[PDB]
């Protein structure tokens, strides 16, 4: 489950991780409802932790 | 067309579910891995380093730019979703300071990254199913890196964009794209170099001849100091009458040449140009882009098995007949019908038909069994219009509605099949009075009046698709596949027969009309297709798709009985080229030939090697050679042959060289002892010239008499073999041992002949073993 990884790989997921912490620091399914006014429908899956919980 | 405006930077996956605008770069990128360790948008977004997208206008949330709730904040690595309490609603928002703990008040502890396992959440941004990445464009983390680099001051570049020698053709592709900036250039080589070649042809001063202009449209002949329907421009220079220029199709080619107003009075001095037209290299082109950039244009399956890559075996969901034959076609034999039996439930079959074996039969057959499946038309195709014509005669033996497709240009020429083809079935649709009346009036006048011509060309497109929608089966060349009139249309069932013979992008453009089940038929031990520019032809354009699958390791299905030679014909092409895998379909007795009283040096054998040991020469053009004492040899054996009740018209010479041929036909006219017209029927030509073609017998003149890397079948073992498959009744080879034994295979050869005690020696009447 790597494909054809490169050593550009790891650059960019050191660097992806870097820039999600860089840039806080400074400051079968289930339908749920989004907001946008309008509402809009997602279709959480059971796998994820906000389905998984509830 | 080209891939939508919102398909994937990188990979080209254009599913609206899963593209994601970046606002500052102002390009889209997909949600799925590819080959990289994160999706493709994120790859993007920490390279580019931007924040900042928008979901598209057809996916599910609309065009949505992505922010939070409160604040409108875009930055996406600091957005996340928040549930509310037992409650299924849910917010984007920044984790801090709006989805903070003493800011909120909804769920704070449930805060989830927008970004989530280095792609975006896929509830939100749907990730491409793995098939559809499979069939993507394959661009590498590096790739990324060094084409997102390319576009720091030339957004607009490719990975295809990133001199000297073309690349060589490959046997596994990593996807289509790759396979069409393989295949393209070689095939931009081809069209440059025909072109160049085609407008050095040009000649000066012609002599042309005049047919009466009783038939309406006038004829040219002229020989000059190459096909049907080629475009030729005729222009008149001189004074007898005013400066003349004419566009004339060919309609016999050779020495003599004739072209179907014109100033038919005058005789010398007009000027031959050959017009070259760019649609072959044009269409081949078009199916790679098609192939690259359309998943429907062929299965997954097949995309995926022709470019080499592990595909597991699918049995189709067809129906087997009761009876294998088909209604009007003769029995199958039991190689024919196992052929038959495992291609309709294969997607993917390629078909050996040695010499002989009953490919056309086969395939008219299958072909027959494939268009009762009922899902639309059978697509059948061959690389030359003889070998579609050939195969169009015998599926209409079946009663199925066939169409002959054929180009514009050669609509004037004649085949046993016109009466099918589509231009054809128009002019004789009753059904459609007004456009036989429009009709009537093109024929007795020049091209019509625009309002006249809008309405004829509406009526004929009309007509055309009713004539190929409700088609059983419509036949074209490969090339001829990629007609306007065909675009437009699915063929789900596709058959191409010597398809060995056309290289891959020619054999490719019916194949990208929505090919879910393809049958290669043909063979990889005959001829191959003709390139003709070296650099191309080395970079390995020769090559063709049933070659290079049969080297990937896709075992052809082989007709193994074989019709055409007499046994002791058939034993060593078999042995040698075909695993010794030929069963005979014709006894011995079946090909001793009627009114033949010659005597074979053993009578039971009629085959043997006439060791002449003359020496070759240049000929005097300064490219070839000719043998002069072998020529002799050849014109006595040719005598002979005659005498013994031969008809002149079933015997054929074979031989690589020009020069060869060239003398050869000279010296029976001013030298044999025969009438002059009973040789001059005797045809004599390279094997190019004899590919699927047959005589009752062959006399090869290998003409080399020294050592010699040599050129044609001296040196080919595929030209071997086809040189050895033409007669039915018997073969000669007239040459010389010591000088061919050089070479393996022909020492194979006199090896076997020596051993069949056929290499023989001396004078025709009293013709004696040789001691070698
Ligand atoms: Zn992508
Ligand atoms: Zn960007
Ligand atoms: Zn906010």
């Amino acid at each position: 489950a790597m494909g054809v990884p490169c050593v550009e790989d790891e650059d960019f997921i050191q660097a992806l991780d870097k820039m999600m912490l860089e840039n806080l620091q400074q400051r079968d399914t289930m339908p749920f409802v989004m907001l946008t006014q309008q509402f809009k429908i997602l279709n959480v899956p059971m796998s994820s932790q906000l389905a998984a919980n509830h | 067309k080209d891939l939508p405006i919102h398909a994937c930077s990188y990979c080209g996956i254009h599913d609206p579910a899963c593209v994601v605008y970046c606002n500052t770069s102002k390009k889209w990128f997909c949600n799925g891995r590819g080959n990289t360790s994160g999706s493709h948008i994120v790859n993007h977004l920490v390279r580019a380093k931007c924040k900042e997208v928008t979901l598209h206008k057809d996916g599910p949330l609309g065009e949505t730019v992505l922010e939070c709730y409160n604040c409108g904040c875009r930055n996406v690595f600091l957005l996340g979703f928040i549930p509310a309490k037992a409650d299924s609603v849910v917010v984007l928002l920044c984790r801090q300071p709006c989805a903070s703990q003493s800011s909120l008040k909804w769920d704070s502890s449930q805060w989830q990254p927008l970004i989530q396992d280095r792609c975006f959440l896929s509830w939100l941004v749907k990730i491409p199913s793995e098939q559809e990445q499979l069939r993507a464009r394959q661009i590498t983390a590096q790739q990324i890196n060094k084409l997102e680099e390319l576009w720091k001051e030339n957004p607009s570049a490719t990975l295809e964009d990133l001199d000297e020698e073309p690349q060589h053709v490959l046997l596994r592709y990593e996807d289509a794209y790759q396979y069409q900036n393989i295949f393209g250039p070689l095939v931009k080589l081809e069209a440059d170099y025909d072109k160049k070649l085609k407008e050095s042809q040009t000649q000066d001063n012609i002599t042309v001849r005049w047919d009466l202009g009783l038939n309406k449209k006038r004829i040219a002949y002229f020989t000059l100091p190459l096909m049907q329907g080629d475009e030729i421009c005729l222009r008149y220079k001189g004074d007898l009458a005013p400066l003349w220029k004419g566009i004339g199709h060919v309609i016999k080619v050779p020495d003599e040449i004739a072209i179907e107003g014109a100033p038919v009075e005058v005789t010398h001095n007009f000027q031959v140009d050959f017009v070259w037209k760019s649609t072959s290299f044009d269409r081949m082109q078009s199916a790679l882009k098609t192939f690259a950039v359309d998943e429907t244009s062929v299965s997954g399956y097949i995309y995926h098995k022709l470019l080499g890559h592990e595909v597991e075996d699918v049995i189709i969901k067809c129906q087997l007949p009761k009876r294998f034959t088909a209604q009007g076609l003769p029995d199958l034999n039991h190689s024919q019908v196992y052929a038959v039996k495992t291609v309709l439930q294969r997607p993917l079959s390629l078909i050996q038909g040695p010499p002989g074996t009953g490919k056309t039969v086969t395939s008219a057959t299958i072909v027959y069994h494939l268009a009762r499946q009922g899902n639309g038309p059978v697509l059948v195709c061959a690389p030359s219009n003889i070998a579609v014509d050939q195969l169009t005669e015998k599926i209409h033996q079946t009663g199925l509605k066939v169409v002959r497709l054929c180009a514009k240009s050669r609509e004037a020429i004649d085949s046993p099949v016109s009466f099918l083809a589509l231009h054809n079935q128009i002019r004789n649709m009753d059904s459609m009075p007004e456009l036989q009346k429009l009709q009537q009036l093109k024929d007795e006048t020049g091209e019509l009046s625009s309002a006249d011509e809008k309405r004829y060309r509406a009526l004929k497109r009309t007509a055309e698709r009713e004539l190929l929608m409700n088609a059983d089966v419509i036949c074209c060349t490969c090339v001829g596949a990629g007609d306007p009139r065909l675009a437009k249309m699915q063929f789900r069932s596709i058959l191409i027969d010597e398809s060995t013979q056309a290289t891959e992008p020619e054999c490719m453009v019916p194949v990208v009309l929505g090919a879910k089940q393809l049958i290669l038929v043909g063979d990889h031990c005959q001829l191959g297709p003709v390139v003709m520019c070296k650099k191309a032809a080395k970079a390995g354009l020769s090559q063709s798709l049933f070659e290079r699958l049969v080297v990937l390791g896709i075992r052809p299905i082989r007709l193994q009985v074989q019709y055409r030679m007499h046994p002791a014909l058939s034993a060593f092409p078999s042995n040698i080229f075909y695993e010794g895998s030929l069963q005979n379909g014709v006894t011995a007795a079946d090909r001793v030939k009627k009114g033949f009283d010659f005597q074979w040096p053993q009578p039971d054998k009629p085959m043997f090697f006439y060791v002449t040991q003359g020496q070759e020469e240049i000929a005097s053009s300064g490219t070839s050679y000719l043998n002069r004492t072998e020529a002799a040899n050849v014109e006595k054996i040719t005598t002979k042959l005659l005498k013994a009740g031969a008809k002149p018209d079933q015997i054929g010479i074979i031989t690589p060289y020009e020069g060869q041929r060239s003398y050869l036909v000279q010296y029976m006219q001013f030298s044999g002892s025969l009438h002059t017209k009973l040789y001059q029927e005797v045809e004599i030509a390279s094997v190019d010239a004899f590919q699927g073609r047959e005589k009752d017998f062959i006399i090869l003149s290998c003409v080399r008499a020294n050592e010699h890397q040599g050129i044609g079948f001296l040196n080919d073992p595929r030209r071997l073999n086809v040189a050895l498959t033409r007669a039915r009744y018997g073969v000669i080879i007239v040459g010389n041992p010591k000088a061919l034994s050089k070479q393996p295979l022909w020492n194979h050869l006199l090896n076997y002949y020596k051993e069949q005690k056929v290499l023989v020696e001396g004078p025709l009447n009293n013709l004696r073993e040789s001691l070698m």
